[PDB]
């Protein structure tokens, strides 16, 4: 009964910063990796990064290295992704996915319901 | 920097078999690309189906299989149901990042 | 004395003390009858031991697959060679000594007799010296047998020697000349200590489940013995090279300036100075300035530039070293070519690339522990945690075909290999093809310097470690499973776009996975077991078979007609297949009890006919005759095995159970019986006192020589070089001849 529950729809002004949460329940949070993935309509999906909350180890793509910051709160079993210097391209839907840490298994086991972020004025 | 390419859509009837293709820009898809197939149902319901080009997630129906055909990864659905109408994405593991495919809008007539 | 007491079974030959010719006539009858009984006991004790072998062996059904439709079905028995199984086989062959002492006490109205205690102490000398000497020699020339388990050998051999020392204690030290009730029981209760230690040693001291298994054919029809094995023109000044190469950890790079041409008998002055290229001064190399003086008759001078080591990954970088201001004291010397050298620094701070050696590996089910190497490639910097797990394939293993294992491998700094131990369950299958998988996960760099944590942008919690690396304090990442003081932890946590480039290269050196991240392990059947079963099937109603086998080359005829009476008589013993070896066990121990009742009488009347003492006739004759079952058990294990544990341990196991059950039970029954009458149980200590001390003195020499043959010049306890092989055998036979000769004289008061 693994469930990843995310925050609600959010609207932010351009040039601001925003924090997105994904609370994981039903499994050992600190022993599993968390994938963060971005979806835009007509642009497929882009893999933002991954975080291991046990050591707070991180993986990112070069494009999202400065743009996204992945943190963890293992006391409340939550993973956070913070976007800074928001622009028009950032209006998207963001997902968190469980990964066991092994590449032979699926890297995107259980997904969150998705949090939509709108950057407009 | 690589671009993963899929067919725009696939159209089948219930009970038939369909094959979905994952092509890599840099060359031939290998076992070091760890081809993942995930499924998007309507209203943003995402499910991870296959990882590691062969391994199938527990709880996924047995009709979904992953394989390597020629120089490209492939998802084979044998006896496709009407509930399998979805959008299927393929993720390929390069040296330090995941690249996702365009997504095949697989539709099953009903 | 010449007067003979009436035995348990045999009547007194009368009249007593008849003549001198009649003593020769009577003693010949008693000696030949006693030797014929010793021949009979060895036959029945062999069958008694084989029944014990079947009781303690698991029965397996072997399917033999064939290309044709018909596949034959065969049933075999596997007898595990453990200390607990071998202490029962050492118990089985010691039944003649154990039963003779009990029968002699109870048969003769619970009075201590000389024959029983002396044949137990005298058996120890024959076992410890003669049997071990024979086991040294039977090993083929050029082959050695070494005691692999030396901790077990020390504990067991001390306990067997203490058994004969403790026998002296109760007769001479504590209430001398009398055996008390608690003395008799405490002697008996040392026997369970032997049993529990055997069970403990198999579980924890030996780890018998996880050793490499070897299989040999047993002496029975379908028995297979499984044991442990070994797991398989003016002068000019210019640089020598013009481009120099170095690693980052070199410390200093060597540059050779050369003055050539002109006249050497002169003084030349040249300045040098480093200039930044891709590598920057103070961060990648030490800034260096100086002036080089060329003496008269001097041509080349070496200069050294310091290379600053660190922990961070970098690409290949270079810096420039120039020459300028050529001068001559008191034109003559000029600046030649090449006037500038380029030193290129090769970094070596990649955290590693982890992979398996091969993608598919084949192991046999008898491997015990399999070790899978995980390699670290192209860099070994920092501490890296590599998770791993086992995945079930065809081999459904949760203890069935293997034991599930998972964890994390921690590669230390500059460590390039680590192993994974997976426990493979041995099932004795004739044909097997099972598959399971072993996979390694994403590696994580858990330990690094502080400046590397800035460049990797690590946002976790770090505890400062006492270790130092490249002159900087070393920080270690806090995991969630660890609970620190929380004051110990440190959170290390507009860039100029040159520092941003510095971070990007630094992340190129983080640990990653290699070519083979998944291992497919194919468990297969043992070649040794498969060949062993193939040996059986080539050469392999059971009541009828024993009688046909009883009656069947001139030397063979002599042995056949000698033992034909015994073989036909012992063919009425039930076949071992009935009642899972217990039908043979009950009848065999009854017949052993019957034939050692006769041996006790035949040896008793033989001694008093010619005046020989019961102490002497037990040590020389009865002790040798009842250890014939022990000699063949040790001899087979000496040759057929790979180590000397089973061969020597049978000698040690026999010696312990001889005292603890043979004397412990017999003197417990006698002491309790006299205590019920309010009377003491008196055993004369003088005869047994000198025998047991002579044994222990001679036993330490035997144990000392066995430990001395562990040197590489000899190589092992058994076998070894032929010239040392005879000297060890002749010494131990000499110790036995010295023992039985000195003990005979002390019996007759000749000191
Ligand atoms: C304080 C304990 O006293 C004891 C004294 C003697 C005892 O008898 C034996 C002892 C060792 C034996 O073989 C040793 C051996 C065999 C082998 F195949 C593999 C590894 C081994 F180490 C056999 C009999 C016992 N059991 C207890
Ligand atoms: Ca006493
Ligand atoms: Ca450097
Ligand atoms: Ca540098
Ligand atoms: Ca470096
Ligand atoms: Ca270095
Ligand atoms: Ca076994
Ligand atoms: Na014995
Ligand atoms: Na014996
Ligand atoms: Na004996």
């Amino acid at each position: 009964q693994v469930q990843l529950q995310q925050s609600g729809a959010e609207l932010a002004r351009p040039g601001a910063s925003v924090k997105l949460s994904c609370k994981a329940t039903g499994y050992s949070f600190t022993s599993y990796w968390m994938q963060w993935v971005k979806q835009r309509p007509g642009q497929g999906m882009e893999w933002i990064g991954a975080i291991y909350p046990g050591d707070v180890t991180s993986r990112y793509t070069q494009k999202f290295k400065g743009k996204a910051t992945l943190t963890a709160d293992k006391s409340s079993s939550t993973a956070f992704m913070q976007l800074r210097s928001l622009a028009s391209e950032d209006s998207a839907v963001y997902y968190c996915a469980r990964w066991s840490g092994y590449y032979g298994s699926s890297s995107f086991d259980y997904w969150g319901q998705g949090t939509t972020l709108t950057v407009s004025s | 920097q690589a671009v993963v390419t899929q067919e725009s859509a696939l159209t089948t009837s219930p009970g038939e078999t369909v094959t979905l293709t994952c092509r890599s820009s840099t060359g031939a898809v290998t076992t070091s690309n760890y081809a993942n197939w995930v499924q998007e149902k309507p209203d943003h319901l995402f499910t991870g189906l296959i990882g590691g080009t062969n391994n199938r997630v527990p709880g996924v129906p047995a009709r979904f299989s992953g394989s390597l055909i020629g120089d490209k990864a492939a998802l084979t659905i044998t006896g496709a149901q009407t509930e399998d109408e979805a959008i299927y994405f393929c993720a390929l593991w390069y040296s330090n990042h995941w690249v996702f495919g365009g997504g095949t809008k697989l539709t099953v007539l009903g | 004395s010449y007067y003979c007491k009436k035995g348990v079974i045999l009547p007194i030959w009368e009249p007593q003390d008849p003549s001198f010719g009649d003593k020769i006539a009577r003693a010949t009858v008693y000696f030949v009858a006693m030797v014929y009984m010793f021949l009979g006991v060895s036959i029945i004790a062999d069958r008694f031991m084989s029944s014990i072998e079947v009781i303690t062996s698991q029965e397996k059904e072997i399917t033999i697959k064939k290309p044709n439709g018909e596949t034959t079905k065969t049933t075999v028995r596997i007898w595990n060679e453990t200390v607990s199984n071998l202490t029962l086989m050492a118990l089985g062959s010691s039944a003649p000594e154990i039963l003779l002492s009990v029968i002699e006490v109870c048969g003769h109205n619970f009075t201590a007799g000389d024959l029983g205690p002396s044949t137990i102490v005298g058996s120890a000398a024959f076992n410890m010296f003669i049997i071990i000497a024979l086991c040294v020699y039977v090993v083929p020339d050029g082959e050695t047998r070494k005691i692999k388990h030396l901790r077990v050998f020390f504990v067991t051999a001390a306990w067997s020697i203490f058994a004969y020392t403790w026998l002296y204690i109760i007769l001479s030290v504590i209430s001398p000349g009398v055996v008390e009730v608690w003395e008799g029981l405490l002697t008996f209760f040392f026997f369970p200590i032997c049993v529990v230690f055997a069970w403990v040693a198999d579980r924890r001291l030996l780890f018998y489940k996880y050793v490499y298994k070897r299989y040999r054919a047993g002496k029975q029809r379908g028995m297979i013995i499984e044991h442990e094995g070994d797991r398989p023109p003016v002068s000019k000044i210019f640089f020598e090279q013009g481009t120099y190469q170095c690693l980052e950890n070199c410390g200093t790079v060597a540059l050779t300036i050369i003055r050539r041409g002109g006249d050497l008998t002169n003084t030349v002055f040249v300045d040098f100075r480093t200039e930044d290229g891709t590598a920057n001064a103070g961060s990648d190399y030490e800034f260096t300035e100086g002036t080089v003086v060329f003496k008269p008759g001097d041509t080349q001078k070496e200069i050294r530039v310091g290379i600053i080591d660190d922990d961070i990954f970098e690409e290949d970088e270079n810096f420039l070293v120039h020459l300028s201001n050529v001068k001559v004291s008191s034109t003559l010397a000029c600046l030649g070519s090449p006037s500038t050298a380029t030193v290129t620094i090769f970094d070596d701070d990649h955290a590693g690339i982890f992979t398996f050696e091969e993608p598919v590996t084949h192991v046999s089910e008898s491997i015990g522990i399999m070790e899978v190497k995980v390699l670290r490639t192209s860099g070994a910097r920092g501490n890296v945690i590599v998770p791993y797990k086992t995945i079930e394939g065809t081999a459904r293993g949760g203890g069935e075909d293997f034991e599930d294992t998972c964890g994390e491998l921690e590669f230390q700094n500059d460590e390039i290999v680590k192993t994974i131990s997976v426990k493979v369950i041995d099932d004795e299958e004739y044909e097997k093809n099972k598959t399971f998988f072993l996979e390694i996960g994403e590696p994580r760099l858990v330990e690094m310097s502080e400046k590397k944590a800035l460049l990797l942008n690590e946002l976790g919690g770090f505890t400062i470690t006492g270790k130092y690396l490249f002159g900087q304090p070393v920080f270690r990442k806090v995991h969630a499973r660890e609970h620190p003081i929380l004051s110990t932890v440190i959170t290390i946590a507009p860039l100029t776009s040159k520092e941003e480039e510095e971070r990007r290269i630094a992340e190129m050196g983080r640990p990653i996975l290699g070519e083979h991240t998944k291992l497919e392990v194919i468990i297969e059947e043992s070649y040794e077991f498969k060949s062993t079963v193939d040996k059986l099937i080539k050469k392999t109603n059971s009541w009828r078979e024993q009688f046909i086998e009883a009656i069947t080359s001139c030397f063979d005829y002599v042995m056949h007609f000698l033992t034909v009476f015994w073989k036909v008589l012992f063919a009425f013993v039930p076949p071992t297949e009935y009642w899972n070896g217990w039908a043979c066990f009950i009848v065999s121990i009854l017949m052993i009890g019957l034939l050692t009742a006769f041996i006790g009488d035949l040896a008793s009347h033989f001694g008093c006919t010619i005046g020989l003492k019961d102490s002497v006739t037990a040590v020389v004759f009865v002790a040798l005759g009842t250890s014939v079952p022990d000699t063949f058990a040790s001899k087979v294990a000496a040759t057929q095995d790979q180590y000397a544990d089973a061969s020597i341990g049978n000698v040690t196991g026999s010696n312990a159970v001889n005292v603890f059950l043979g004397i412990g039970v017999a003197w417990s029954i006698a002491a309790i019986y006299h205590a019920a009458n309010g009377e003491q149980f008196k055993v004369s200590p003088g005869t047994l006192a000198f025998s047991v001390t002579l044994f222990t003195i001679f036993a330490f020499i035997n144990v000392g020589v066995l430990l001395y043959r562990r040197r590489p010049e000899i190589g092992g306890e058994l076998g070894g070089p032929r010239t040392a092989k005879l000297l060890t055998s002749c010494l131990f036979v000499l110790l036995w001849l010295l023992y039985i000769f000195f003990s005979s004289l002390e019996a007759y008061c000749h000191i």
